[PDB]
């Protein structure tokens, strides 16, 4: 955003400054440079702007957009969710092989070389840490609402 | 001897007070074996006679095997002690761990997430 408005070329063979500052309230935001080739500021002026925001707007668009219906009282596909906990576990034996690997090559070349040097190959902990938020995240989910229908339903 | 299974050796013990008469002692440990195998008759059993668990306490045939089988069950019948061995009632309950684990889940989801 950012709308602009023309000031009067007159002014400038007088070499006049306009606008004539009386608040604090103008030189908030700063023009980018692109804009500053342009006409700005010999031509035109910025002028800040805020948005009109209410209650009967605000509410009815905030309640509406991402809500879940009954996807949480599934149970996802129940041969495939334990089968899928074995198509994680499988390769993270070998990427715990890699963090059997990568520590013991510590007590070595001072590891802010250990930083350049990782940019080709990949890492075991980083990595290794990320399939655990994966292996939870879809059983706690998936183990609670089993439990949560047998007590619903009879 | 009282510990573990034990009770004609108690019992030979209840023939062998040697220092003084201890006798309202062995009194009250008469009692406390008497409801005992009346509690431990109630064991899977099957018929038996009114000969072989009416002389595992002391008695050759009073009325106090009346007594004791009409306080519990081993019912009274033509020489034999009834086996209600049931033991059926209690199992198929998904509901408490239903109960209970959905506890337990959310308890692991505190110390998972949230800052502590």
């Amino acid at each position: 955003i950012d709308a602009f408005r023309l000031i009067n070329a007159n002014m400038m063979v007088l070499g006049h400054e306009p606008r004539q500052t009386t608040s604090n309230l103008g030189h908030l935001n700063k023009p980018s440079i692109q804009a500053l080739i342009h006409g700005l500021n010999r031509h035109y002026y910025s002028i800040t702007i805020n948005y009109r925001k209410n209650e009967l707007e605000q509410k009815m668009l905030l309640n509406l957009h991402k809500k879940s219906w009954m996807e949480g009282l599934t149970l996802q596909d129940y041969s495939e969710h334990c089968k899928h906990n074995e198509s994680v576990v499988k390769e993270m034996l070998e990427l715990a092989k890699n963090y059997n690997k990568a520590v013991e090559e510590e007590d070595k070349m001072t590891p802010e070389q250990l930083a350049i040097k990782n940019v080709g190959k990949q890492d075991p902990k980083r990595h290794l840490e990320e399939h655990v938020d994966v292996l939870m995240t879809s059983n706690i989910v998936q183990c609670l609402a089993a439990m949560l229908d047998t007590v619903v339903f009879k | 001897y009282l510990m573990e299974g034990s009770y004609n050796k108690v019992f030979l013990a209840k023939g062998n007070i040697p220092a003084e008469s201890y006798t309202f002692f062995i009194d009250i440990l008469l009692d406390t074996i008497r409801d005992e195998i009346a509690g431990c008759i109630e064991k899977a059993y099957e018929k038996i006679l009114f000969t072989e668990a009416t002389r595992i306490l002391f008695f050759n045939t009073p009325k106090k095997m009346t007594d004791y089988a009409k306080k519990r069950g081993w019912v009274l019948g033509p020489n034999n002690y009834y086996s209600f061995a049931s033991q059926q009632q209690k199992p198929e309950d998904t509901t408490i761990p239903s109960t209970e684990l959905a506890k337990q889940v959310i308890e692991y989801a505190r110390q998972l997430e949230m800052i502590v």
